[PDB]
C-alpha cells in the first residue's frame, strides 16, 4: 500500500483520507497554464496531504484513485474538483517526483495604483503560492498569474519560507514599482487521454 | 446530406446557452453579479481601513505588532467565509430551483436529435427507393434492346431477382439504421448520466471548498 516514494519514478500510493480534504493547491487543465500535467504547489498543514507527510511541492500526480490525470483533456475546475471532493478510505495515486524538479521560471512586473493588489498569498517553504485572484484589477496577473504560480520574490526580497507575518507586512507596503519572479511547474507530460 | 450526421453533446454546458434556458439563467446571473456586487464594496471598504492602519508600523517584525496583523488576517478571513458561504447558498439555491428544468431541457434537446436523425434516415430510404426504381426501369428499358411476347419471360424473371435484391437491400439498411438510432439513444443515456454526476460533484466541492478552508484562511492573507 504505503511506499516510498522516490524522485524519478512512478510510486503509487494509499493515503488514508476519510472524507476529509485534502488541503491542496493544484494547477493543471486544458484552460490552464500547466498543460502537461497535474502538479501540487502548495500543501497546506491542517489537510490530509500535510497530515500523510510524504507530498512535497513539484510533485506530477499522473493518477487519482485509478483516474488517471490528464489535463488536456479536463478544465482545470475538473482537475482541482478532483483534490475537493469527498472520499472514503485510502485515495489510490500515483506521484512522480523529480530531481532535479521540472520547472520553468519566468518573472513578472507592474506599478502598483491606490486599487489593491487581489492576490490571497499562502506561504509556503518554496514561495508564496496564489490562493485566490481577482479578476478585473490590474490586467497583468490577469494574463500571466494563476491560483497555483508561486511567488518566490518581491520588491527583490524573496519569499522562500518565510513567517507569515513579514509576507504580510511587506506585500502591504505597495506603494510604487512592484517586481514578482515566479516558477510555473512545466513537467514533461505522462499521460494519455 | 453525404456524411452521416455528427451530433454535438448535450452536456451542462451547452445547456446553458441554450435559448429556453435564458430566461431563468439570466435572472440567476442578475442575482449573482448583485450580490457579488454587494461582496465587492465590502471587501473594498475593508482593505481600505486595513491598508490604512498598516500604513502605521522598520522591518524588525518581532514587535507586538504580530498580533495586530493577525488580528487583521483573522477578521477579513471571518468576513470571507461569511461571503463565500452567502454565494454558496445562493449557487446551490439556483440549482435546485433549475434542477428539474434542465433536465427537461436535455430531453427536449436530445428529443430534437432524434427527430433530425429519423428525417435523415427518410431520406436514405427514399435515396434508396429512387435508386431502385431506376433499376426497374433499366430493366424493362434493356428489355426492349434485346430481342430472343415470347421474350416476356426474361423480364419476369428479371424481376423475381430484383425483388429479393430490392427486398434484401430494404432489410439491410433498416438494421444499419436502427444501429444508429441505438448508439444515438445510448449516447443520450450516458449524457443524462454525465449531467446528473457532474452536478452531484459540484455540490460536494462546495462542501469541501468550504469545510477546508475554516482551517485554511488563517494560512492565507489578502494583498
Amino acid at each position: 500500500a504505503t511506499a516510498e516514494i522516490k524522485p524519478n519514478k512512478k510510486i503509487l500510493i494509499e493515503l488514508k483520507v476519510e472524507k476529509k480534504p485534502m488541503g491542496v493547491i493544484v494547477c493543471g487543465g486544458k484552460n490552464n497554464h500547466v498543460t502537461t500535467g497535474c502538479v501540487i504547489t502548495h500543501v497546506y498543514p491542517e489537510g490530509q496531504v500535510a497530515a500523510d507527510k510524504r507530498l512535497k511541492i513539484f510533485d506530477h500526480i499522473c493518477d487519482i484513485n485509478g483516474t488517471p490525470i490528464h489535463v488536456g483533456s479536463m478544465t482545470t475546475l475538473k482537475v482541482h474538483q478532483l483534490f475537493h471532493t469527498t472520499y472514503e478510505k485510502a485515495v489510490t495515486l500515483t506521484v512522480f517526483r523529480a530531481d532535479p524538479p521540472e520547472l520553468e521560471k519566468f518573472n513578472v512586473d507592474l506599478m502598483k495604483k491606490a486599487k489593491e493588489l487581489g492576490l490571497s498569498l499562502s506561504p509556503n517553504e518554496i514561495g508564496c503560492t496564489i490562493a485566490d485572484l481577482i479578476q478585473g484589477q490590474y490586467p497583468e496577473i490577469d494574463s500571466k498569474l494563476q491560483r497555483g504560480d508561486i511567488i518566490t520574490k518581491f520588491n527583490g526580497d524573496a519569499l522562500e519560507g518565510l513567517p507569515f507575518q513579514v509576507c504580510y507586512a511587506l506585500f502591504k507596503g505597495a506603494n510604487g514599482k512592484v517586481s514578482m519572479e515566479v516558477t510555473r511547474p512545466k513537467p514533461t507530460l505522462r499521460t494519455e487521454a | 446530406a453525404e456524411p452521416p450526421l455528427v451530433f454535438e453533446p448535450v452536456t451542462l454546458e451547452s445547456l446553458r446557452q441554450e435559448a429556453g434556458f435564458q430566461a431563468v439563467g439570466a435572472a440567476q446571473i442578475a442575482e449573482l453579479d448583485t450580490l457579488r456586487a454587494a461582496h465587492a464594496a465590502e471587501r473594498t471598504s475593508v482593505q481600505k481601513t486595513q491598508n490604512a492602519a498598516i500604513d502605521k508600523l522598520d522591518i524588525r517584525n518581532d514587535a507586538n505588532i504580530k498580533n495586530s496583523i493577525n488580528d487583521q488576517t483573522k477578521q477579513w478571513t471571518d468576513m470571507i467565509a461569511r461571503h463565500r458561504k452567502e454565494e454558496w447558498d445562493m449557487l446551490r439555491q439556483h440549482v435546485q430551483d433549475s434542477q428539474d428544468a434542465m433536465k427537461a431541457l436535455m430531453l427536449t434537446v436530445q428529443a430534437a436529435q432524434i427527430k433530425q436523425l429519423e428525417d435523415r434516415h427518410a431520406r436514405d430510404i427514399k435515396d434508396l427507393n429512387a435508386k431502385q426504381a431506376k433499376m426497374s426501369a433499366d430493366t424493362a428499358k434493356e428489355v426492349q434492346n434485346d430481342k430472343t411476347n415470347e421474350k416476356d419471360r426474361r423480364l419476369r424473371e428479371k424481376r423475381q431477382n430484383n425483388v429479393k435484391r430490392f427486398m434484401e437491400e430494404k432489410k439491410q439498411i433498416g438494421v444499419k439504421q436502427g444501429r444508429a438510432m441505438e448508439k444515438l439513444k445510448l449516447a443520450h443515456s450516458k449524457q443524462i448520466e454525465e449531467f446528473s454526476t457532474d452536478v452531484q460533484k459540484l455540490m460536494d466541492m462546495y462542501k469541501i471548498e468550504e469545510e477546508a478552508y475554516k482551517t485554511q484562511g488563517k494560512t492565507e492573507f489578502y494583498a
